[PDB]
């Protein structure tokens, strides 16, 4: 896609991850563990919700019958009227059509965009001391716990405080 | 060896099936329908001021046909109008009919005033026919008077009447014209003579006579009533002069107001709202398109040539 | 020293321009039309059973004209009319002409069906015209008769003919008033008497009074024929009772089904198919829109006020 | 543009490269050469060819004639007609043009994205073995034979195996 | 510590409000209008050759209505039509009314050629009313002749006038049908003989008969002048033939090009342009849509149901 | 948003930034800096404007009166006429209300692209002598006097110059 992170670079999703949309699973000495993002999860959800409230409504202009259900109506007149209303009805089938391609297209790319800005905040919080394996994860070259874990995910881990033990872990 | 995080997205096991730009079969874990394709089969009527004519047609209101007897005035903000529905009980047509049917059913009600018109003794103004039954017995248009000579053969005495609109507002005034089943019918009902109706107000003019040609029966009887109408502004005067062929009017018809008028075949329901309605009822959707009918009145979603166009709520679906 | 490894992307020498939101003048590599400008100059008929008209006129095939000899009745799916077809070969025009012609062009043919229509002997139903030429003689209206008074001057006879439709599908029934030049000419066709026409069925009613007001010579003939007409539903019969002036049905007409009407002056070609027509001809494209004609029928491209809208197909074009 | 490789920080196209959309060449000490990368070509050309089966297509409805050619027709209704099918005319115009002009700008936008798709898989790929010159290239930190050139091309390139002598050349 | 460089942006103040597809409520550093809220009060005729009618009715402009003097010829780009605008002095109305009016309109010019009608000695042609008021005196539609009989009661002569369109362009030719307010009236201008007024073309043709029937005074006036119309093709005659009640045309009206018909109440400025009209002036805006009425005439931005659409022209705005 | 920058790793904008849309700020032993990107900015101002070319304009179909002002209209064609003016309304409010959320998210979009690609050209130039510390800055681990900070704004600085000296900074 668009953006490369969701059916590109990141292989497939989590079926497992029922709690948010974009999360984080890690490995450590403790063991394996998951959790969802709230951040990007709310971005993509309410970007989504605002389509929504712009989509799904109709106008508040007010229709009078033009075409009798019940008796015969003039030839010349019905056939303009006919003509007319199959035009309109063509318009906004095609209107319809576009405005749903569209929508669905930038929807897609956007929920896209927010797991690449993730992954992107991420790579810059942990700076020097890891690197990415081009699957969606970061090798991490100093020893990083579940509260380690929990710092990255909650975006305040300190880079300056694992930096020396990284850089001998990755450069020798 | 290092540790690891890993960055994941969510999925589902069941995808969605929509359409892109670039992909008429793109996976996504959710999409919602824009295009509604159920209507309630009820004219939802809460909130409305609402008359449902049944077999009464609009034009039958104005001249009184038996079927408008509960319908000949009121108030409403909606109305109901019928299939098969009746105008006419004596065989007979309106000029200008689909403007007359029209103008009704824009209306938000419907008074009536008395013109006021009387007749010599040589005049019967009370004629009836088998046609126009109230309760097995012989009627007429209740807003209508058949005029005839009162003895049988007799030339009906030329005679003018004017109705003055003392209102404010315009006026409908509606009258026929019959036109016998024969030249010994027509010199029965209204002598020998030369037969004219003159019709003059200030906006108004025109002329009839009652035409006798050979036609077939339709419900038994050959003759027609032809009906004819028009506006009366505020403080002008309408003068008819005739001397047999007029059927007169007894009221004229004020439209009052605007309301919206409904062709359909649904029944009525109070207890449910809507703002949208068509001939199998109601459409109470949020969604901004719908595939029931092209031919619908208030304020509706859009008719699309569409059973389905689904609108992702998701991203791409990648499932494990 | 480091090795290289570069990405990069292919260019062309000649680049296409495209306009984008944001660039009026955007080299991209390739890029297609979306907007037609090429017709075929002729009707592409392949797959369709079409009546070409030529020199006859719609109302034509109804009424007989000369011109309409080989399309009296028939079977199509298209019809095709051409400029300056004859449909009244003596002056005069059909009341209703638009509404008339637009039902024949909707048709997918037309049947025919005798009235039985029959004369005594004071009339002479073999009316002729120089207007009306057939085999190089005077001759008539096909499917109707000009009836005159047998002796000249003496009063045509009181006449009544009647139509019954026995078809399960209504029959459209044509009959025509003459409009003499003169009192003489109308004394000595119809005689002195005072003229009237009168024709009734259940569903329609009218009378007709020959006019002989003095009027200029169109193709040297100063009287006219005007054409009316009526759908007698099934079942129904319909009356003309006449003095003199009627121009009577020998033929009524049953329309079938339905089809295209086109209206161009480009010839048939059966060799090649087609969805959508116009005066110029054809249209065959693929193309989403066209800048031929607002005027088209059939299914077809969107007309659009545009000479080209070029659809980028690649990247943009950045060449060495 | 939006993406910023094709006419952004690749300087200019390849008129040699006839046998796809986006490709490779390299340098090493052996010569020099060039190859077309397929998926990336086709990922592409499918998304066009997409766009193509849904814009080149006409409505299915059928229309009859409401304007005479070769007759006259009623002043009032003819005036109606004319505003409708000039007001009707005046929307399919603006709407081609919309439409062009957002697809055109999509699909200019849909081949940069592609672009900068395949030079980030590169990138992850070389991982801690190359450094990005800033025109589309990177420099390769150890001895890169042909072979060697093919695998990075394939998407088989270990890094692991070349990070020994890399990281000793990128720190000097 | 390390030298840095920082990327950034810029952002203002005070932000303005835009709407995308996502967000509602979006801030942005700079936005424009796109739908125009404001029209100039006036109509901007700079650049155009226009006629302003005033009080004159363009109907008037064929009949020659005394409002209309100073508008009985010209030639125009645009023409302007006001309120309450003048066309019948003498009360009455213009069969096809809506039409006649909609084709001077849509006129470029008008140019009158004379009939050339003349009348014999027991016909005064000089009828007049104080309906139609000119300098202080009785007088009558400057373009017609009112005929009546010199001598009061005397049958009307058998009349008889002729015109031929010489000209190589179509001419619209109008006419008038007296309807008096009484028999006694009817006998003194025409004689008691009965009336007839037979009109004829080759392209048209129709017969009027006066009628007397009682109808309310307009201004005093129970009488009727109805107008008629045609258009006499270049080479052909039409023929008026009649006895009394015809309203005779001495000239006849030529409609030149084509032109812009504006309805408005606003006052003339030709200091100012504009392509774009309605009621309340003129919209000169560059903007492509507006929301001051769905009525307009000439090149025009788009009609919405909007009060703003605010563009965006910058980023987001991020304040510090 | 889409890119990640304007109202996303970048905290805010500068209200002190009056010569351009983008720019950079910096600090060395000279003193502090701060001016316009004239690339990104116009590129910016350019796309916009090509809007407004587009947008900002009418039809130059002459349309004239189907309704009278001042005198009644036929019942029948006069419903025809609403209900045909309302439709063709509908669709055009419709369309401007669509067209201007279409343009307003693409305009931010295409604005935060221009902010990423300037940040993106940045990051490439300066290699392995700076990192990123996730607010939008590069930490450059060498002498850069104004003349180097030119060279960067220039797009004419080279890595190679003091690459030596960065590496000994950034390793310690
Ligand atoms: C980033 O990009 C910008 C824009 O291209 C570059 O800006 C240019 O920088 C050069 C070099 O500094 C400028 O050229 C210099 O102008 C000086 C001033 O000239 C005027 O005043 C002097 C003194 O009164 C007059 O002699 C002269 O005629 C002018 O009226 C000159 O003093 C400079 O000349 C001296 O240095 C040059 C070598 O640079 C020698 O050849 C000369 O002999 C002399 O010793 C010189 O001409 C130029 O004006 C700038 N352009 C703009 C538009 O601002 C940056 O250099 C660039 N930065 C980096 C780091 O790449
Ligand atoms: C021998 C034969 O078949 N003769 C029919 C003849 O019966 C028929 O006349 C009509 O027959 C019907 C049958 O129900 C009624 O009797 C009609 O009478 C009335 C009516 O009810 O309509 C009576 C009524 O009182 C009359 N009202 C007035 C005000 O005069 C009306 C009225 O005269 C007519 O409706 C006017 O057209 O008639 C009776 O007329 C005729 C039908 O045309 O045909 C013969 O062949
Ligand atoms: C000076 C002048 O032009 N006066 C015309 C006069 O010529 C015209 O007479 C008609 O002229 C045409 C010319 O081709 C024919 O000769 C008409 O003869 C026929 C006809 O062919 O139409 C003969 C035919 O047998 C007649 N048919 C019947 C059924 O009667 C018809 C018929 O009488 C008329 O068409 C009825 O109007 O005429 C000849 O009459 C007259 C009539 O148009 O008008 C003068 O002004
Ligand atoms: C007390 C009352 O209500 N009396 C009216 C009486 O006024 C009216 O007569 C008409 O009165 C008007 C004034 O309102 C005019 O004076 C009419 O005269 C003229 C006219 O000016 O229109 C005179 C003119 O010379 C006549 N012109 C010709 C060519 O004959 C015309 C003409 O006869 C008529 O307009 C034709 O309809 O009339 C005067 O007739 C009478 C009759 O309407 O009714 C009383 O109730
Ligand atoms: C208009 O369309 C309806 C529905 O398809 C059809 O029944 C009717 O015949 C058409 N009107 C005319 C005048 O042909
Ligand atoms: C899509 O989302 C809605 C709202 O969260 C949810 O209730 C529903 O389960 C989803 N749709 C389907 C078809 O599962
Ligand atoms: C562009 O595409 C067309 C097909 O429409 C093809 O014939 C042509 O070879 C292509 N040209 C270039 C330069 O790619
Ligand atoms: C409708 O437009 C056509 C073509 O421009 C023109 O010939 C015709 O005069 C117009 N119709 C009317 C009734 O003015
Ligand atoms: C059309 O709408 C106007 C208001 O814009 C209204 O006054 C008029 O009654 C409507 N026309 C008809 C024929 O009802």
């Amino acid at each position: 896609g668009l953006f490369g992170a969701i059916a590109g670079f990141i292989e497939n999703g989590w079926e497992g991850m029922v709690d948010g949309w974009y999360g984080f699973r890690h490995q450590n000495a403790q063991g394996t563990g998951q959790a969802a993002d709230y951040k990007s999860t709310q971005a993509a959800i309410d970007q989504i919700t605002g389509k929504l409230n712009r989509i799904i409504k109709k106008t508040n202009t007010e229709f009078e019958s033009i075409e009798s259900e019940f008796s015969e109506i003039d030839h010349q007149i019905g056939n303009v009227i006919n003509w007319t209303k199959d035009s309109i009805t063509d318009i906004w089938t095609y209107q319809a059509e576009l405005l749903v391609a569209m929508e669905n297209q930038h929807t897609i790319d956007m929920a896209d965009s927010e797991m690449l800005n993730l992954y992107e905040r991420v790579r810059k919080q942990l700076r020097q001391n890891a690197e990415e394996d081009g699957k969606g994860c970061f090798e991490i070259y100093h020893a990083c716990d579940d509260s380690c874990m929990e710092s990255i995910r909650n975006n305040t881990y300190n880079h300056s405080q694992y930096r020396e033990e990284a850089l001998l872990n990755r450069l020798n | 060896d290092p540790d690891k995080i890993c960055l994941g997205h969510h999925a589902v096991a069941n995808g969605t099936i929509v359409k892109t730009l670039t992909n008429e079969q793109e996976e996504v874990t959710n999409a919602t329908e824009t295009v509604e394709s159920t209507s309630l089969n009820r004219l939802c009527m809460k909130g409305r001021n609402h008359k449902d004519l049944g077999n009464c047609h609009p034009i039958g209101m104005l001249i009184g046909t038996p079927a408008c007897d509960l319908h000949l005035t009121g108030t409403w903000d909606t109305l109901i109008e019928r299939k098969n529905a009746i105008a006419y009980c004596y065989p007979g047509a309106t000029v200008n009919e689909k403007a007359l049917r029209q103008k009704i059913m824009e209306s938000g009600g419907i008074s009536k005033i008395n013109t006021g018109f009387t007749y010599g003794s040589s005049i019967n103004s009370a004629g009836t026919t088998k046609a126009c039954m109230r309760n097995g017995g012989n009627s007429f248009y209740a807003e209508l008077k058949w005029l005839v000579s009162k003895n049988k053969g007799q030339n009906f005495p030329q005679t003018t009447n004017t109705y003055r609109n003392a209102d404010t507002a315009e006026h409908l005034i509606m009258w026929g014209i019959h036109h016998p089943s024969s030249t010994q019918e027509k010199n029965d009902l209204y002598g020998t003579q030369s037969l004219s109706i003159s019709v003059g107000s200030s906006t108004y003019k025109n002329s009839f006579v009652p035409v006798v040609g050979a036609r077939p029966q339709v419900n038994g009887l050959s003759g027609r009533i032809d009906f004819h109408w028009t506006l009366v502004q505020p403080g002008d005067k309408i003068i008819f002069s005739h001397n047999g062929g007029l059927i007169a009017p007894s009221r004229v018809s004020k439209l009052i107001g605007r309301g919206l008028g409904i062709q359909s075949e649904a029944p009525i329901d109070n207890s449910c709202e809507s703002k949208c309605f068509w001939r199998g009822g109601s459409i109470n959707t949020r969604l901004p398109f719908q595939n029931l009918s092209p031919r619908t009145v208030g304020q509706c979603p859009k008719y699309v040539n569409k059973k389905s166009l689904m609108l992702a709520t998701g991203m791409r679906n990648v499932p494990e």
